[PDB]
């Protein structure tokens, strides 16, 4: 009757329905056994629909009914600290979620007149990326590298480092083994970062439709705090697996093939998703809330992750997504084995926002590190022939070696703004010119632990304000001199 | 010392030139490679 | 009279009409009760038309009515579009109100015929010393901008926009094909802050938009520029117009995506079969007619650093000049940052520009190439240990490099120094004098951000 149909073909998780004449594109449909489906092909005499669940219980001749509503997810602050499936059903076993309102999954980004310049900082706890590739609220930075190269670690550290920032976090896992998801959730809960984090999971055994629709639901859940003036962050662990699932669905639906068998509308798939990470203006927040909130601007930051095979960044999907984001972080396999544990390649990693997304002290102090790294890249083969160089170039090489060994850091130990500032100030000045090249890592921590125990007021002031005046510089210099004089490492 | 200079210089120059030609070959293969798969994939589209 | 949707698959939509009233190719349709528009793309049997919608197909069902405009997409053209931002359909997106223009033009039109071409090739004066001397532009020509970000690409665009209106009393049109929203907002606010928005019209096609929008966004700017060119002031004379393309590679990519969506056999390197034809449709309407002229400045991105790739290969067949921006020069402190050796122009021949200009340009390029050859010997073998002529070449090259830089007008509100527009003749005279050797004693520091030659003399004597 235009709201009831029949099933005529079941195969590979795809069901073809005959009926449902007034069925919209993307509308949900109800199968007989409390199951749901999404329509994606409206041919002349049939409807193509994917099943969001177990299709093994569906048989030819069963009935179906249209919901009349587009795909929706429950949204609110009551989803913090819970683990859910791609549609909002809890899987941690801690009880139902008392949802208050729902939101559509497919939405359009705000227009160009409602945007705002990005000038606020987001910290990740890694010195290498905090001083060289700044990330700001509303930016889009991409982490790209080969297998077992350190990609998830960095994302989890970035989520952890928001303990004292007030930024909510959403973590989306697509096509992963359930044991890894359980371990990640357990580690998050152990540290204490689960008090403000939401986790969406679509395991490798889940249907491809869920692995394809998960990131959109995650972004919708993350957009709650943007419209209300409060910042948020979202991480997609692998867009490559989403692309693979999309390709599988399209090929099973007979859409025309293309390079690597990808369908034509694949760039649009990631384009319409990544463009929703934006910083709206105060007028947009004032209009959306109908005057409830005034003088506040929202944001939403995205950190997609991409895996490449044998370093072939020229593949179809890596090239598609590189041209969309605002920067790239490259992780090398050779650097990981060589001992550089964060394994960030400086020289091909760029941030388009740049120094506008930093505090005063970090912005002042990043230039020395950048210059030292550039000069070390310039002259490095002279390591064997150091004695034949003049004094200036030898000093430059030694400083570059010290700096490039200072960038190494351990997992699950995010640095604070004061810690980074103290380390960089000790490096930019000549303090680390006496320590041996092999002992720099030990000296750096000892110096950090000497502070926060004898100079905690100053650390709190730096953390809360971020200012840089002659008075702060004097205190930092005096503390460093005292540590170098009295204590030992 | 001077002799070494010249010898070493030559090597660098040669290396540079070498890289260029390899790049050209690579590009060719790249393009060529892609075309082949497309044809095969199109064949699959006619396999039914 | 009316139609109905019979098939929805992604963006491709099939509509069915009556036996007779079947809309022609490229006609624009509108679905009643919705803000959706469709563009005819292919004609099939039984009066069935395959189209691509400009917008999204969410919340759309089979059986909806469609009304035909019986004409291509028409955009409003006039003087009321100066200082506004519109999308492909010419609708304001700046929340500033409707455009008061009531006259509209179609965006699909044939190129001018063989007999309508200009009877001569005339140069265009920009005011920038380096561009005029080494990469001369031509009314009706095409310039390809090869540069990254952070080399001052937008500043140069705004400077040209100001200069054309100041000198030749022209206007400009800006078209953004598949641009980021953040950078678009930044560019709009920079234009407003620099006071150049009044002389420009802007059309944006966003990256998050379907490929149909990004493919047909350049034709709207082209139509607006064409209308500006043919406006006749008293005593005729038309007008000279600039057009800007933020990136033409994304135009080809959008064409490829549309071809794949419609469904047809891929060409070599996965490009669509109709690539050169699609680009020649765009590049053959940018020419100098008897009434007036249109000059286009386009940004080009080379995929995978492969010049042999089909897209740059097709692009390079229509380019008359290439302007290359280098990060090395920008770090050196010499803005504008245009490489004087990797930048070439087809108009740098003794016939079009003259004999003395050709001689001066070739001499300057030879001196620069000589300096590029000599730096390595100084770097490795050592300083000096050389004849005098090489040293003179080095000093003259340094003086010329300093002299290429000049202040701009769009930065007056930032630095405070007034902008300098140097007439070509002054550049020719100054460079000829420098090459002759008269200014062999003037300090080189007087050549930096100093505009015209006499001004160099005044700054030198003052110092
Ligand atoms: N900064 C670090 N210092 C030391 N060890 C690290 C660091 N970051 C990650 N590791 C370790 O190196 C390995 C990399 O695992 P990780 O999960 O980070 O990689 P991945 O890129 O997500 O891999 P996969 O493709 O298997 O999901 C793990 O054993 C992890 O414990
Ligand atoms: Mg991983």
């Amino acid at each position: 009757a235009k709201n009831e149909g029949t099933i005529v073909m079941v195969s590979d998780g795809i069901v073809r329905i005959h009926g449902l004449a007034d069925a919209m594109y993307g509308e949900m449909i109800e199968f007989d056994g409390g199951l749901f489906g999404m329509a994606l092909n409206l041919e002349q005499d049939s409807v193509g629909a994917v099943v969001l669940g177990n299709y093994l219980s569906l048989q030819e001749g069963q009935k179906a009914r249209c919901t009349g509503r587009v795909l929706e997810v429950p949204v609110g602050p009551e989803l913090l600290g819970r683990v859910v499936d791609a549609l909002g059903n809890p899987i941690d076993g801690k009880g139902p979620i008392d949802a208050k309102l729902t939101d559509a999954v497919e939405k359009v980004a705000p227009g160009v007149i409602w945007r705002q310049s990005v000038d606020q900082p987001v910290q990740t706890g890694y010195k290498s990326v905090d001083t060289m590739i700044p990330v700001g609220r509303g930016q889009r930075e991409l982490i790209i590298g080969d297998r077992q190269t350190g990609k998830t670690a960095m994302a989890i550290d970035a989520i952890i480092a928001q303990k004292n920032s007030g930024i909510k976090c959403v973590y989306v896992a697509i096509g992963q083994k359930q044991s890894t998801i359980a371990n990640v959730v357990r580690k998050l809960e152990e540290t204490g970062a689960m008090a403000y984090t939401t986790v969406v999971a679509a395991a490798a055994a889940d249907p491809a439709a869920m692995q394809y629709l998960a990131p959109y639901s995650g972004c919708t859940m993350g957009e709650y705090f943007r419209d209300r003036g409060e910042d948020a962050l979202i991480i997609y662990d692998d867009l490559s697996k989403q692309a693979v699932a999309y390709r599988q669905i399209s090929l099973l639906l007979r859409r025309p093939p293309g390079r690597e068998a990808y369908p034509g509308d694949v760039f649009y798939l990631h384009s319409r998703l990544l463009e929703r990470a934006s910083r709206v203006s105060a007028e947009y927040v004032e209009k959306f809330t109908n005057g409830a909130v005034t003088g506040k601007t929202g944001s939403l930051t995205a950190l997609p992750i991409i895996e490449t095979q044998a370093g072939d960044v020229s593949a179809f999907v890596p090239t598609n997504v590189i041209s969309i984001t605002d920067g790239q972080i490259f992780l090398e396999t050779s650097l990981f084995n060589a001992g550089i544990r964060p394994a960030v390649n400086a020289g091909i990693s760029v941030s388009r926002v740049g120094g506008s997304a930093q505090t005063k002290i970090i912005k002042k102090l990043s230039g020395g590190i950048r210059t030292a790294l550039a000069q070390y890249r310039e002259l490095a083969a002279f390591a064997q022939f150091a004695s034949d160089l003049d004094e200036a170039t030898r000093k430059q090489l030694e400083h570059g070696q010290r700096v490039t060994e200072l960038m190494k850091q351990k997992q699950y130990a995010p640095y604070s703004i004061a810690d980074q500032a103290v380390s960089v100030y000790a490096s930019n000045e000549g303090y680390m010119a006496d320590v041996e090249v092999k002992k720099i890592v030990d000296f750096d921590a000892a110096l950090i632990a000497y502070f926060r125990s004898e100079y905690a007021p100053l650390m709190k002031q730096i953390d809360e304000t971020g200012d840089y005046n002659k008075d702060i510089e004097a205190a930092i210099k005096a503390g460093i001199e005292s540590f170098k004089a009295t204590q030992t490492y | 010392q001077s002799a070494r200079m010249v010898a070493m210089k030559a090597a660098t120059d040669n290396a540079g030139q070498l890289i260029k030609d390899l790049q050209l070959i690579y590009n060719k293969l790249r393009q060529a490679a892609i075309t082949q798969e497309i044809s095969e994939i199109v064949g699959g589209a006619a396999a039914v | 009279s009316s139609g109905r949707i019979i098939q929805i698959i992604g963006a491709v939509i099939d509509v069915e009409f009556e036996r007779t009233s079947v809309p022609k190719i490229y006609d624009a349709l509108q679905v009643d009760g919705t803000e959706t528009t469709l563009e005819v793309q292919q004609q099939l049997g039984d009066g069935v038309v395959r189209t691509i919608a400009m917008g999204s197909t969410e919340g759309l069902k089979r059986g909806l009515t469609v009304t035909s405009t019986n004409a291509p997409i028409s955009v409003p053209v006039g003087t009321a579009t100066l200082g506004r931002i519109m999308d492909v359909l010419g609708r304001p997106i700046d929340e500033a109100g409707p455009v008061a223009t009531e006259e509209r033009l179609p965006i699909h039109r044939q190129a001018p015929s063989y007999a309508e071409q200009a009877a001569s090739t005339d140069l265009l004066e920009t005011g920038i010393k380096v561009i005029d001397l080494l990469c001369p532009f031509a009314k009706g020509g095409k310039v390809g901008l090869f540069g990254g970000a952070g080399v001052g690409k937008t500043v140069n665009m705004m400077e040209l926009i100001n200069n054309i209106a100041k000198a030749h009393s022209g206007l400009s049109v800006f078209a953004g094909v598949g641009e980021r929203t953040r950078e678009g907002n930044d560019f709009y606010h920079e234009m407003k802050d620099s006071n150049v928005l009044d002389k420009v019209a802007m059309v944006y096609g966003q990256m998050n938009e379907p490929p149909g929008n990004r493919l047909r966004v350049a034709l709207t700017g082209l139509t607006m520029a064409e209308y500006f060119r043919d406006e006749k002031d008293e005593n005729g004379k038309g007008r000279d117009v600039l057009l800007f393309v933020d990136n033409i590679y994304r135009y080809t990519l959008a064409g490829t995506e549309v071809s794949a969506l419609l469904g047809r056999m891929p060409s070599a390197v996965g490009y669509q079969p109709t690539l050169a034809e699609e680009m020649g449709v765009l590049q053959e309407r940018i020419t100098s007619t008897k009434s007036g002229s249109i000059t286009s400045i386009q940004a080009v991105y080379v995929p995978a650093d492969d010049l042999t790739d089909p897209s740059p290969a097709t692009t390079f067949a229509h380019l008359d000049a290439t302007v290359v921006l280098s990060r090395d020069i920008a770090s050196s402190g010499i803005y504008p940052a245009i490489d004087p050796l990797d930048s070439t122009s087809r108009q740098l021949d003794p016939l079009v520009v003259g004999q003395e200009h050709y001689e001066i340009a070739r001499a300057v390029q030879n001196v620069l190439q000589r300096y590029k050859e000599l730096k390595d010997i100084i770097a490795i073998l050592g300083m000096d240990e050389l004849a005098e002529e090489d040293k003179l070449v080095v000093y003259r090259a340094r003086k010329i490099q300093r002299f290429f830089s000049q202040p701009f007008h769009v930065a007056e509100v930032f630095t405070g120094a007034p902008g300098k527009l140097v007439p070509l003749k002054e550049t020719i005279r100054g460079f000829k004098g420098l090459l002759a050797g008269e200014y062999d004693h003037i300090p080189e520091q007087a050549f930096y951000m100093v505009g015209g030659i006499d001004e160099v003399i005044a700054k030198a004597e003052k110092l």
